[PDB]
């Protein structure tokens, strides 16, 4: 991704030693071993495998996102208010597993209703 | 972002996080430039030295965000995607050259305080506002340190994040990186002595680079966050998608 | 301000485009703007 230095290639340089490294190939996506001679070069050039990955491979990245509260937002069966509206909204059905549709009126009902089906997916069938 | 603050609420309503459902995840930022259409970096959601080619049902938009992680009922959109569109040139194996996606969404969203569009730069405008020193705006929910020592976790920002940076002329650009640079690129960061910092970091990529101009009082989208060398070093500079460069393939794809 | 995409198939919204409901709309400037105003006076 970001870094651009892992589309680099390898480069061994001018000089003589024989110093294994590391380097980010993008035909293979693989970190690989090379043989450096120890002045010159390039960025890619990791002394470990793993300080190659971290530079280069698919990072490491959290996942915290947070979904609706379950019992206010999840759990409650559909309900379509006291209004005379026809909106198509989106529920989490307890029973079925599923995100289900069911007809809104307009005003009231509880937090168990949503706009889009991939909405409620989000936030209903995660923890 | 790295060397930025906390966002105000509703200060980039054009911003959009572009989210993985299964294993949910950020995996970039992106733009609002209509009610139907989203701009965001092709490496967002093609790169096969990762195995990575995201197709709709992969992918979420989430527009009108402040929290990273909040679900934030009644103020953020969610939604699916229509289509996807990479630049047919985009130069993934060599320097990210052309990295530009329009992201068609499913339905047009409704628009609020916290959801607005963000404006295209017409010649003029590129031609007035992209001058060496002239600062534009970077936001995003990515990284705000490149390294950590025990978890990525430690470098989380828990709100939008946003940094001002000024443009860098080519020659400048040029001499900070061992890598290709073209005219679909342009570079921007503080010089090490000028006592400031600030970049884009992992997970801020496809995000907006916008400036505020002085003709019109409208925010331009005139970059898309694209790559670098790490993060906030001394010595160099983040690189952006050319926007206006590439604004006949924007138009080619909408029409 | 004069909009450049054909709306049928770009959709709404580039008429009004980048004036945020909560800062231009109602005249209250950001935290940093003024920053970037300044950048043009310094920069070339
Ligand atoms: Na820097």
């Amino acid at each position: 991704q970001r870094n651009g230095f892992c589309r680099l290639p390898a480069d061994e340089g001018i000089c003589k030693a024989l110093i294994p490294r590391f380097y980010f190939n993008t035909e293979t996506g693989k970190c690989t071993m090379f043989s450096y001679g120890g002045c010159g070069g390039n960025e890619n050039n990791f002394e470990t495998i793993e300080e190659c990955q971290k530079a280069c491979g698919a990072p490491e990245r959290v996942n915290d996102f947070e979904s609706a509260d379950f019992k206010t937002g999840c759990e409650p069966a559909a309900d379509s208010g006291s209004c005379a509206g026809q909106l198509e909204r989106w529920f989490y059905n307890v029973q079925s597993g599923e995100c289900e549709t069911f007809v809104y009126g307009g005003c009231g009902g509880n937090d168990n209703n949503y706009e889009s089906e991939e909405e409620c997916e989000l936030v209903c069938k995660n923890m | 972002i790295v060397e930025g603050q906390d966002a105000e609420v509703g200060l980039s309503p054009w911003q959009v996080m572009l989210f993985r459902k299964s294993p949910q995840e950020l995996l970039c930022g992106a733009s609002l430039i209509s009610d139907r259409w989203v701009l965001t970096a092709a490496h967002c959601l093609l790169y096969p030295p990762w195995d990575k080619n995201f197709t709709v049902d992969d992918l979420l938009v989430r527009i009108g965000k402040h929290s990273r992680t909040r679900y934030e009922r009644k103020v953020e959109k969610i939604s699916m995607l229509d289509k996807i569109y990479i630049h047919p040139r985009y130069n993934w194996k060599e320097n990210l050259d052309r990295d530009i996606a329009l992201l068609k969404l499913k339905r047009p969203i409704e628009l609020s305080d916290y959801i607005h569009p963000v404006c295209l730069p017409d010649k003029q405008t590129a031609a007035k506002l992209l001058h060496a020193g002239f600062k534009g705006r970077v936001t995003g929910w990515g990284n705000r340190r490149e390294t950590w020592t025990t978890s990525v976790a430690e470098v989380q920002p828990s709100v939008l994040q946003v940094v001002n940076l000024p443009l860098v002329e080519r020659p400048v650009c040029k001499a900070s990186t061992r890598i290709r640079i073209t005219d679909n690129m342009f570079c921007a960061g503080y010089k090490p002595g000028e006592g400031k910092r600030g970049d884009a970091c992992e997970g801020d990529s496809g995000g907006p680079f916008v400036m505020k101009s002085p003709y019109n009082n409208r925010w331009y989208q005139m970059g898309i966050v694209s790559w670098g060398e790490g993060c906030d070093r001394d010595g160099k500079y983040g690189f952006y998608t050319h926007v206006f460069r590439l604004k006949k393939w924007i138009q080619k794809v909408i029409d | 301000f004069q909009p450049f995409f054909n709306e049928k198939t770009f959709g709404a919204g580039e008429a009004d485009c980048g004036l945020r409901p909560l800062f231009e709309k109602k005249q209250v400037q950001d935290q940093t703007e003024k920053e970037l105003f300044e950048s043009y006076i310094e920069g070339r």
